């Protein structure tokens, strides 16, 4: 999930991206 | 469990700021 | 409206909190 | 909507819990 | 305190309404 | 030490929220 | 007022940071 | 108050310090 | 006017998760 | 500026990627 | 690192605050 | 630098002055 990736890693901004609608 | 909890508030955060006008969902572990 | 923007960067905070391991919606639109 | 409500009067922390999953 | 009870365990809604006035 | 420190900034938010109109008192370690 | 309820939000995050180890006191009303 | 004074004027970092116990 | 402060508050929050390691710099005036 | 664009206006997150170093 | 970036979302929030007027310069390692 | 500095110990009011402009 969302925890499990980017709060073990940094997550760029177009990571963040594939988490909204 | 805690520093868990905190990183999930500026996630929720950093999430409404990035995605803006679509949102997303929420779930954490 | 940026005062609407800041409300949701408020609003998320507090749906985080309020939720908590079930998750929240965040649809303006 | 939440955009509506709890924007333009003030919600107690039982109003946000409507909009849980 | 509340330092030493909701910074080592997560604290739910009603634990942290103890430390409301 | 600063990871305590962090926990008490989101602490009073969270506090403040869940208090709201009645307040809080916060006295730390 | 929801305008007034966002200044708290900052408000208790900058007593956070202002008085540290003293601590502080939010009384709206 | 607090509310009355640092929220219809910005106030410096001094001026939220007159709040601290 | 206060409301232009609570911008400023959202707006240092949102250039450090858009610049990231390049860093920003915050000039009102 | 930055105050007199996105503060008074919504800023997408590009907008704000013009002020960055 | 992910606790280091927390850090920074905190400190340039602190930096706003005590800076206010004069602005500052954020600069990550 | 200021993350070398106040993420690894507390900085009082007065060393986050030393950052601003
Ligand atoms: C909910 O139960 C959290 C589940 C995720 C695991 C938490 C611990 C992961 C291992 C890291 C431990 C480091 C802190 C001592
Ligand atoms: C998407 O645009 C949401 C649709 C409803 C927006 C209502 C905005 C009203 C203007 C803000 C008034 C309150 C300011 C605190
Ligand atoms: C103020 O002096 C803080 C007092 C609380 C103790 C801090 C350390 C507690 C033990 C955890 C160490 C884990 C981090 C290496
Ligand atoms: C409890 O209700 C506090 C009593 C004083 C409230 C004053 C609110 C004034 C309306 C807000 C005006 C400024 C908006 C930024
Ligand atoms: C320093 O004072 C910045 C110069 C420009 C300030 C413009 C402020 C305008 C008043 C706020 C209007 C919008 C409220 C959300
Ligand atoms: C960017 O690469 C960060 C560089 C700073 C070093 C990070 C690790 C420092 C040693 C602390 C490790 C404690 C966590 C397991
Ligand atoms: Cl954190
Ligand atoms: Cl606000
Ligand atoms: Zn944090
Ligand atoms: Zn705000």
């Amino acid at each position: 999930g969302i925890v499990e990736q980017c709060c073990t890693s940094i997550c760029s901004l177009y990571q963040l991206e594939n988490y909204c609608n | 469990f805690v520093n868990q909890h905190l990183c999930g508030s500026h996630l929720v955060e950093a999430l409404y700021l990035v995605c803006g006008e679509r949102g997303f969902f929420y779930t954490p572990k």
